[PDB]
RNA sequence: GGAUUUUUGGAGCAGGGAGCCACGCAUCGACCUGGUAUUGCAGUACCUCCAGGAACGGUGC
């Protein structure tokens, strides 16, 4: 998919991540799999509490991903 | 490595009585002792229980295949 | 039919958040296509469970506790 | 050696041992705090330890900004505005600057979740009555130059300055 | 590198404990980590990791004894390497305890050095005193104590102490 | 294929299918809808013909629909009967 | 026994008084007149037991696969 | 048999459709495709518990419908033939 | 036939509601197989879509930026406005 | 802290930004007479330049060179004199010292960068001649405040209002060309000729987006004049004028949307349980249309020249339109400031493949030239 | 082309009452006062014990 290659392309870039249950991530992205199963490094997670907590290394599972921010770096695939 | 379902092929053959842990239902687990396991983990429990951990009750079920769709977790119990 | 990229958290102590705000703590011996794990001297969030398989689908997230 | 966005996009940024988001902008001589907006709120805390700063003020509206790490600068004056710039500020470590007179101090009243604070070997920590005037003045502070605030020190800076 | 401290209040929460050790030794250098446990065996103490050598002999001299949450903490160098600072990274006496070597006059002296080398509990041999007051003989009853000392004033801008290796 | 439809447990769908014969579904949303199967397939979508839905907010509530096609996920249970008769 | 799978056990119980629970916690007794590939179940003399007592007698009776948590024989 | 390929036909039909989070959208079908993924024009939508709201254009992922309210004058048995 | 109904979109601004009740406001940009979306300049709404509340239109916004969203968690989408010339 | 030094060092400060503001003024003044020309239709009171000194873009006698780096300085000069008010606000807000200046004499230093450091963070990034922007606002970017249709001012982009606006019809005959002959209607067409019925929820919807649309593009384009100055006057307009609306014959309309006979009956009206629900429901409404009639009447030009490119691209060929393209993104991305042998070769072993791994992992075609790269510079 | 990462569903359902203020049940967690034990060189689900306090926090019905 095209959205799949764009994801692909922010491997190396701070990405920010909502999970199925709302606690949001944000951190370095190391790897993207095709399912949007995602490992990302020297995190920030805030709860749906609104307190945060720090982690040096993650990994998602692509399905209870419900969205990622990536950076506007990327915006400049206008061909589809 | 050890790989999931060879796990389980593992729980098979010793039949250890085994406790699964059910998706999205956190008040009953369901326990018993595999015979049997299919490619969709669609697991067929002897002499069955349903646990309920805020009642403390046991409900008895004799012969049971679960449906895979509802695994969380499996684990081994002594009893 | 890909594989989950997880050779690197083999062996390694690990932080599970499962679905309905479940928590358990392991270390990884094992996966397959689907994500589903073979964790050893896990403990649910705290007793001790012993060596367990987690079904991929109701995974949520994992956390290393240790570096990669 | 001005703070700038450009100093601060080459510096050293790393998760630290307290798991916290911090952003190292140790050692480069700066003077004045100033063009923060660039860090884009990013930080749990900022490390500007051993630097010449003289005011601690300048700062932009940083949500995320929890931990200030000012050790070994030249911090005379607190500025006025700091809560409306930093609503989060819980600890703040400001040991050997130049805070000399009680009064300076009193804009640290104004920080509502501040409950980490170090002043030590400022001059001020031997003016009489030093720790009593900043927990009656401060009470939002629970760990004040690494020693608990006690109750009957709470009380006892009730009596003096009621 | 790192800094062994005991005789810690084992009353503090463990994450308040590392985050008031962070703020405390940050004003010598860069802390890496701090392991701290309140196991019964590790209760109490805590070792604290630095990026530079010099932070830590620094962070030795000046704190040993600091009144923390009450009591007055004990400082040490570690036993061994830290497993972050061996992964950082990458003879049989090393490390020695007795630096011999000179570099260190100006009016220095034998009760000057016998001071600094008193701090250290290992204080065990001191010899500056010829018209030298320039070549120092430091036996160290141990290691940590002579890397203590020697990790203190590890650059006396340069002075050389050459443990007997 | 036909075979699976003719035998098995979707026979219910075919025996009502060929009788036009009433048939009610309980549904996810706790409603359900009583009427005649006009077509369906192997997710259980269905179209279906002179449907009355049911379902309770206690009180208890009906409505006719005359024309109308139900996606198949929303099934739970399709029950026949004699319910026609 | 030497190892009795999912799919010849619920084969077994065809003609036979089964039970089923759904994961919303309804649960349908009646004789299994048969299971397809994807565990679509068919009941004929249903009985509906709800909170584990009879509540409705509904006869013959589909049953979607997605819904269902477990089978019992009884 | 595949029931979706008579959804496909129905193209300038308006219709009410009542999706599964409860929402109830009535207007003029332009396109389903094959995974009952549904487009709409001359759209009222009302969400559960709102007041109606209208659009232009509408289009629904199709797994997210629940059932479809056909006009009353549609000829089904038209429809079925293949 | 045409495949074009998503395809005709593309480069408009966008209203997308998701399965927990969002909106998401975007340039959609580019979709695929599962409706996974790219939604530039994308903002989060939550109390209101306006039209024209005499109150305020806008409560809990919220600026993103950049966003892919997963097509599991998408219900619909709505023509907002016209694509930004740029 | 001597308070003396403190606002010596504003005034100082202050009169640094001055000279810097007044330097680009200097170099090419349409800086200047661009806004103020602005300036001139939204207060009228103020006094402009003569004429020649605007066309020949001079200030005395000299004629300067003629310039996005117009607009580019414009927003630079805007943070400079965001700086310059903050300044001025703070402001408005011996021996003993002598003795400790004492401190610290074995110092080694050179100390040249008290008014070096800020003259210099003031003036017109690279070593020497790349950039035009000051160090103060060396990361300030136009393109991430105006899209490439907009040309930083020339035109505003009304394409995507022209879709919205299909929505909102809920047809499609209407055309970018009549949808700009809509927008021409913003002080009584847009009142009581409106294009769809002022109640309906799409169209206020509408109306809001383009308005605030229109507004932010405003003072995007003039930086330099002050937005505050311009939003307060337009409000204060709102509130003290806008029964302002008069007919010889029906009388006074009210924004209720309906006339009255005389002042008398409008003012009793405007108690009325009707016009406090209205006025209550739809002021926010009213309030933008308003601000939409007036920005867009500040910005008539824009608007024609916007309906011209309009026009223009669409009497182009397909060639014709894609050069054009063509151009308008390279003024969106151009910087601010400009500175045989077959056998033979086999025989001889060349066009061979090979790769030599220390230089750039690069490719050497035959044996003897990478024997050769042996001995070589890089 | 309905069997774990998307399109044939794990969804569905449950909050007002009393005089701006306050709230049923169960489970887990730090947590706060006193007092008390330990002086131990580590890489961590948590970490002394004793008594008192919870107008504390999270989750489910």
């Amino acid at each position: 998919g095209v959205p799949i290659k764009v994801l692909h392309e922010a491997e190396g870039h701070i990405v920010t991540c909502e999970t199925n249950t709302g606690e949001v991530y944000r951190g370095k992205l190391i790897e993207a799999e095709d399912n949007m199963n995602c490992q990302m490094s020297n995190i920030t997670v805030t709860y749906r509490d609104g307190r945060v907590a720090q982690l040096e290394q993650v990994y998602i599972r692509g399905s209870k991903i419900r969205f990622l921010i990536l950076p506007d770096m990327l915006k400049n695939m206008l061909k589809s | 490595m050890v790989q999931p379902i060879n796990l389980i092929f593992r729980y098979l053959q010793n039949r250890s009585r085994i406790q699964v842990w059910l998706y999205e239902q956190v008040n009953m687990r369901i326990e018993g002792c595999i015979i049997g396991f299919d490619e969709y983990m669609n697991l067929v429990l002897d002499d069955a229980e349903e646990i309920h951990s805020k009642t403390k009750s046991r409900k008895q079920l004799g012969r049971i295949m679960l449906k895979g769709d509802n695994i969380t977790l499996l684990q081994s119990v002594s009893n | 039919a890909h594989p989950p990229e997880l050779k690197k958290f083999m062996d390694k102590k690990l932080s599970l958040k499962l679905n309905g705000g479940r928590h358990v703590q392991g270390i990884l011996r094992g996966f397959d296509p689907f994500m589903n794990l073979v964790i050893d001297e896990c403990v649910e969030m705290q007793n001790n469970i012993g060596m367990v398989v987690i079904r991929g689908n109701s995974i949520i997230m994992l956390e290393a506790l240790e570096r990669v | 050696v001005k703070l700038t966005a450009e100093l601060i996009e080459q510096a050293a940024q790393y998760t630290n041992a307290v798991r916290d988001r911090e952003l190292d902008l140790r050692g480069y001589k700066i003077p004045v705090i100033e063009n923060l907006g660039a860090t884009l709120d990013q930080f749990d805390a900022i490390d500007f330890s051993d630097n010449e700063i003289r005011k601690l003020d300048g700062f932009p509206l940083l949500r995320r900004l929890k931990t200030l790490l000012v050790n070994n600068n030249r911090i005379c004056r607190i500025g006025e505005g700091l809560d409306q710039a930093l609503p989060c500020l819980t600890e703040l470590i400001l040991t050997n600057n130049s805070l000399v007179e009680l009064g300076d101090l009193d804009p640290l009243a104004s920080l509502k979740s501040l409950t980490y604070l170090s002043i030590l070997r400022n001059p001020v920590t031997n003016k009489k009555h030093y720790r009593l005037y900043v927990i009656y003045k401060v009470p939002q502070v629970r760990v004040l130059d690494f020693q608990k605030v006690k109750l009957k020190e709470r009380q006892e800076a009730e009596k003096m300055f009621k | 590198h790192t800094i062994y401290i005991n005789n810690m209040n084992d009353k503090i929460k463990k994450e308040e404990l590392k985050r008031s050790l962070y703020a405390l030794f940050s004003q010598f250098g860069h802390v890496v980590d701090i392991v701290a446990l309140k196991t019964m065996k590790m209760r109490g103490q805590a070792f604290v990791i630095f990026k530079e050598l010099g932070s830590s002999t620094n962070a030795l001299r000046q704190l040993q004894g600091f009144p923390f949450y009450g009591k007055p903490m004990r400082i040490q160098y570690a036993k061994t390497d830290s497993d972050i600072i061996s992964k950082m990274r990458g003879p049989d006496y090393p490390p020695n305890y007795i630096l011999f070597l000179n570099n260190l006059p100006e009016e220095t002296n034998e009760m000057m050095l016998s001071m600094l080398f008193n701090q250290f509990p290992g204080f065990k041999e001191v010899r500056l005193v010829p018209g030298r007051h320039d070549i120092a003989f430091v036996e160290f009853e141990n290691d940590g104590q002579a890397g203590a000392a020697r990790d203190a004033l590890q650059g006396f801008k340069a002075m050389k102490i050459t443990y007997a290796k | 294929e036909e075979e699976e439809f003719n035998t098995g447990p979707l026979s219910v769908l075919t025996q009502s299918v060929k009788n036009n014969t009433q048939v009610l579904i309980n549904c996810r949303n706790n409603k359900k809808l009583l009427g005649r199967v006009k077509a369906f397939d192997r997710h259980c979508n269905m179209v279906l013909e002179n449907v009355k839905e049911m379902w309770t907010e206690p009180v208890n509530k009906d409505r006719y629909i005359s024309k109308m096609f139900l996606r198949g996920d929303s099934v739970i249970v399709v029950l026949r009967n004699p319910l026609i008769a | 026994s030497l190892p009795l799978n999912p799919k010849p056990f619920l084969n077994g119980l065809t003609g036979k008084p089964v039970m089923v629970k759904l994961k919303w916690g309804m649960e349908y007794k009646g004789y299994l007149v048969s299971v397809d590939g994807y565990m679509n179940m068919q009941l004929a003399n249903t009985e509906e037991y709800i909170d584990g007592a009879l509540s409705g007698h509904l006869g013959e009776v589909l049953i979607r696969c997605n819904n269902v948590l477990y089978i019992r024989g009884v | 048999m595949k029931l979706v390929r008579f959804l496909m036909k129905l193209s300038h039909e308006t219709v009410t459709i009542e999706l599964k989070n409860g929402t109830q959208v009535h207007g003029t079908i332009t396109g389903v495709d094959v995974s009952m993924n549904t487009h709409l024009k001359a759209v009222k939508m009302t969400l559960k518990n709102r007041e109606p709201v209208q659009l232009e254009t509408l289009s629904i992922r199709g797994n997210n419908i629940r059932y479809f309210i056909l006009p009353d004058s549609l000829p089904l048995d038209t429809l079925l033939v293949d | 036939g045409k495949s074009s109904k998503m395809l005709q979109h593309i480069d408009y601004r966008m209203r997308c509601i998701l399965q927990d009740g969002r909106i998401f406001i975007g340039t959609f940009k580019a979709f695929d197989k599962h409706m996974n979306l790219i939604l530039c300049d994308c903002d989060e709404f939550r109390k209101i879509k306006p039209k024209n509340s005499k109150q305020a239109e806008r409560e809990e916004k919220r600026v993103l930026g950049l966003v892919l969203l997963r097509g599991e968690n998408l219900v619909s989408m709505t023509v907002e406005g016209p694509p930004p010339k740029d | 802290e001597t308070i003396l030094e403190q606002q010596r060092r504003y005034h100082e400060e202050k009169e640094r930004l001055m000279d810097v503001m007044a330097k680009e003024m200097l170099t090419k003044k349409s800086t200047l007479r661009d806004q103020i020309n602005s300036d001139h239709r939204t207060r009228a009171m103020q006094d402009r330049y003569m004429e020649v000194s605007g066309n020949l873009r001079d200030l005395y006698d000299d004629k300067d060179g003629l310039r996005a780096e117009f607009y580019n300085r414009l927003k630079q000069i805007k943070e400079f004199h965001r700086k310059h008010p903050n300044e001025i606000c703070v402001p408005m807000s011996l021996k003993a010292r002598e003795n400790p200046s004492e401190e610290a004499q074995n110092l080694v230093e050179f100390t040249d960068e008290e008014g070096y450091g800020r003259y210099l963070d003031l003036h017109d990034y690279i070593n020497l001649k790349a950039s035009e922007k000051l160090d103060y606002i060396t990361y300030l970017s136009i393109f991430d405040q105006l899209f490439d249709i907009p040309k930083e001012r020339k035109n505003a982009e009304y394409k995507r209002y022209l879709e919205m606006l299909l929505e909102y019809l809920q047809d499609y005959t209407d055309r970018v060309k009549p949808l700009q002959d809509q927008n021409e209607l913003f002080f009584e067409k847009k009142w009581e000729n409106g294009t769809f019925p002022g109640w309906p929820k799409e169209t206020s919807s509408a109306l809001t987006h383009a308005g605030a649309h229109l507004d932010l593009s405003a003072f995007s384009s003039w930086e330099e004049l002050a937005s505050l100055g311009l939003d307060r006057l337009k409000s204060a307009l709102l509130a003290l004028g806008l029964g302002t609306l008069e007919e010889r014959a029906q009388r006074l309309f009210s924004t209720k949307s309906l006339e009255s006979l005389d002042t008398s009956l409008f003012a009793k009206n405007p108690k009325s349980k009707g016009t406090k629900r209205d006025t209550e429901r739809n002021k926010d409404i009213a309030f933008l249309e308003a601000q939409i009639y007036e920005y867009v009447e500040i910005l008539g030009e824009q608007r024609h020249l916007t309906h011209e490119n309009v026009q223009r691209k669409q009497a182009r060929t397909g060639e014709e339109r894609e050069e054009e393209e063509e151009e308008q993104i390279s003024e969106s991305e151009s910087e601010d400031e400009e500175n045989i042998p077959y056998w033979l070769y086999k025989l001889h072993g060349l066009n061979i493949n090979y790769n030599c791994e220390i230089c750039g992992n690069y490719t050497y075609r035959g044996p003897k030239a990478f024997q050769r790269h042996f001995a070589e510079w890089r």
